């Protein structure tokens, strides 16, 4: 629409929105298998229980003297690979209730993602309802203002274009939130003229 | 008494049978490199020499100011010889030579993704990138005064998608191919053999 | 160069860098040490 | 009766995973690094700006013909504002 | 009285489970003698 | 390497010693 009044002319940037203030356990026993193989350890012994009527069932037995020794090494390994995972904009397309610009462009363009089944890659259809809570009445920003206003508090997220976010985390003293991995192109800030 | 004296000896026999049972399954933890800057340790690229893949990045192994190390690195790893016998003349030189190398070939995003979908076998692997490198263009005269109304009807499907969604439809973008447990059965037929012959037995001294 | 000749239609997209590679059990156990002198064990116990 | 079993073959787990804990951290494990390539992977390296050397490494970083990684990487760990930033001035 | 008799075995066992454990690990993680010296033999 | 023999020796024997006590005054009781 500013083109069909005035010239532009080629891009520099991209840009992205969002809020923005601040900011040895059981799971790495389950590591390279979990949830069923607990489960499918369970069925043999009964069977050999009932199996009843001497030693040579116990060979059977004797083969746990070999097997929990298969289990006694799988675990541990867990420690050397590495609280929250916060590792993707997938990884918060899971998490309930964030919003970010109201009344803009990109009030506007992820709802304009969100009408083609061919466009969706399983992440803007997830966001538009993502921001759909109160009606949009109650999810929205519209300032850095605004952002440090709306809270951190609750399962939201960290993003903006990246020259403000650099503003921001600066300003801020604790470069609390890591921002995610994103590269958009479809509308970003160029130079216009006039025709 | 003396019975369990050598009794003790099968003890450390077995003490080191968990021991390295323990030991070398935990070692196995050949390529783990993703990105660019992953498989900056993987040797050499192959790439065609003096090419516009080539030159750019070229311009920037001659950028010393700013530490992104990535590049540069990697240029003058193929940089040797004055880039002789490190590189191909075509890309179509560089499809078995890649397969049959050390070489990961490097061009354009779409013609690997074409690349990837046109091997019968399947045996390749294409990794992301989302980088700012440069754009695309389509020249036009001086004079010629068709740029802004093309324009328009560029910004106009790519800002409803229209462009990439034809992309996706020449090209498919969701894959052409694709993109413990043996112990416990492996006592199963053992126990089966046990009952095996525990019915063999049955009938051996029902027969006795 | 040719900025200076011709002039250009504006972006459909951006340009960037391609990258082409190549594409539990017991087998885990039983690799590093020999099924040979794995069967080894069945000899001092007799 | 048979609360000690379930308990007993619990603390059979528990104290296995205790066994992990007890082995694992001596594992990872004064410095493990004696040259650079990595200890210019080490935090925090500077040295005397404008010696020969800082000539010398700085002309090697433009050779690619004969290089071993090092001196051009050593070379931009200190060349940073053009060399000015972390570049000592006397002894 | 006894207990503290009997009890001794598993609890004294731990250390040396806990030593073997210990080495187990990094042995696998001319290419031995470098020196002039080391060659004297 | 060396640093966990000591205490559970004397340990090992503290306790011990704790039971000696023990014992020679309950068979004097």
């Amino acid at each position: 629409e500013r083109e069909s009044v005035v010239d532009f002319s080629k891009r520099y940037m991209d840009y992205s929105v969002g809020i923005l203030i601040k900011k040895i356990s059981i799971f790495s026993l389950f590591a390279p298998f979990d949830f069923a193989v607990w489960a499918c350890i369970a069925a043999a012994i009964p069977v050999v229980g009932v199996l009843i009527f001497a030693m040579r069932i116990v060979m059977g037995s004797w083969w746990l003297f070999t097997l929990i020794v298969c289990s006694s090494y799988t675990a541990n390994l867990a420690a050397f690979l590495t609280p929250v995972r916060t590792f993707q904009d997938l990884s918060k397309q899971l998490e309930m209730s964030y919003g970010t610009v109201r009344d803009s462009a990109v009030y506007e363009y992820f709802r304009a993602k969100g009408t083609n089944p061919l466009e969706q890659d399983s992440t803007f259809a997830e966001l538009w309802r993502t921001i759909s809570k109160n009606g949009g009445a109650d999810n929205c920003v519209s300032n850095p203002s605004e952002g440090i206003r709306k809270a951190k508090k609750g399962n939201y997220a960290f993003l903006w274009d990246v020259a403000v976010v650099e503003y921001a985390a600066l300003t801020d003293d604790d470069c609390s939130v890591t921002v995610i991995g994103n590269s958009i192109s479809s509308k970003g800030y160029g130079i216009a003229l006039q025709h | 008494a003396m019975r369990i004296v050598m009794g003790s000896w099968w003890l450390f026999t077995l003490i080191v049978c968990s021991s390295y049972t323990a030991n070398l399954a935990a070692f196995l933890t050949p390529v783990r490199t993703f990105q660019d800057l992953s498989k900056q340790l993987e040797m050499s690229y192959g790439t065609v020499r003096d090419s516009a893949v080539y030159e750019y990045f070229r311009a920037k192994g001659t950028n010393p100011l700013e530490q992104d190390s990535t590049f540069a690195e990697l240029w003058r790893t193929i940089s040797k010889n004055g880039g002789a016998d490190n590189c191909v003349s075509n890309p179509s030189e560089g499809i078995r030579k890649a397969k049959k190398g050390n070489y990961a070939f490097l061009w354009d995003v779409a013609v690997v993704e074409y690349a990837a979908l046109t091997d019968d076998d399947c045996s390749v692997t294409v990794i992301g990138n989302s980088i700012s490198s440069k754009g695309y263009g389509i020249a036009l005269q001086h004079g010629s005064p068709y740029r802004d109304l093309f324009s328009q009807r560029i910004l106009e499907l790519q800002d409803t998608g229209d462009l990439d969604v034809l992309k996706q439809k020449w090209w498919p973008h969701t894959g052409r191919c694709d993109l413990s447990f043996a112990g416990v059965f492996c006592i199963l037929a053992i126990g089966l053999l046990l009952a095996c012959l525990v019915a063999a037995l049955e009938l051996w001294w029902n027969s006795n």
